[PDB]
């Protein structure tokens, strides 16, 4: 199936 | 605490990594935005396992480094669903130590404050439209420390504008890990 | 009763689909799971008729094998729309047993009993989070036989928790294909 | 602007 994908990034500071 | 979200694929990315199943790219920061055909949400790392909700990825794999990642952890009924983190993911570390300061980081990266008001029960301080969190389900509340205290599910809101929110708390997915 | 997921499309399908109007892919199951650009939710057939929720649809049309199909019906204040059933679509067939024992099947295809408190509510036994159903209201509520009984419409929430549900009742879709 | 696609689809049994 299809799957789920990183598409992007959120960076703690 | 602050944040700054970075976008690293667009349309052929997801479009080709979801058929595909194997993203090359590597992982990177505490928070990740992932995304399927029909939504967007959140994933976030706590103890080195992609938590995400139930609801926005069902039983999907990841994209991975090796191929396609099988949800490791599955917890349905509390609206859970985990993946074992991928190489150059910065996990966070939990927390819920009595304090009631919890930090909302949503997906365009803006932390709101959250007083804690229970144990998945939390009032806001400045009231949003429930059209500000859409897209951040998944998403982590963030003690001043900067530990996770729990996973965001969704906004508790009165015919009109969000007023609390519900999550998932993080020591729920640590009882869920056993 | 039991039900399983089947994806037909990726983004860039619903995309071209979207734009140019024409479906030209076989339907089949009785509850579809449909999107817009910005929201993805679920609608059956009942009566030889695609039904769905106002909220999502609104007054779009449905991409078909010829082109776009046109709303049959309409009833905003009801939170109800529907379209003439594109070639095939099984359908299931109205009620007929009055038994409170309810079945809401999820978006996930996870089918989770319900208890009808009345005309048009039924209760959750097990009450899980509010955000279990998002991307669910259309679908379908049957009892033990597998007859439509209603459609979900929105979760009655209290404190984030989904004690219970709205359904439009099947009664009502027929009063208005009268 | 656009029309609502079939995307998926919920087999019963
Ligand atoms: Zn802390
Ligand atoms: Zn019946």
């Amino acid at each position: 199936k299809g799957s789920v994908v990183i598409v992007g990034r959120i960076i703690l500071s | 605490i602050t944040a700054y979200s970075q976008q690293t694929r667009g349309l052929l990315g997801c479009i080709i990594t979801s058929l595909t199943g194997r993203d090359k790219n590597q992982v990177e920061g505490e928070v990740q935005v992932v995304s399927t055909a029909t939504q967007s949400f959140l994933a976030t790392c706590v103890n080195g396992v992609c938590w995400t909700v139930y609801h926005g990825a069902g039983s999907k794999t990841l994209a991975g480094p090796k191929g396609p990642i099988t949800q490791m952890y599955t917890n349905v009924d509390q609206d859970l669903v985990g993946w074992q983190a991928p190489p150059g993911a910065r996990s966070l570390t939990p927390c819920t130590c009595g304090s009631s300061d919890l930090y909302l980081v949503t997906r365009h990266a803006d932390v709101i404050p959250v007083r804690r008001r229970g144990d998945s029960r939390g009032s806001l301080l400045s009231p949003r439209p429930v059209s500000y969190l859409k897209g951040s389900s998944g998403g982590p509340l963030l003690c001043p420390s900067g530990h996770a205290v729990g996973i965001f599910r969704a906004a508790v809101c009165t015919r009109g504008v969000a007023k609390a929110v519900d999550f998932v708390p993080v020591e729920s997915m640590e009882t869920t890990m056993r």
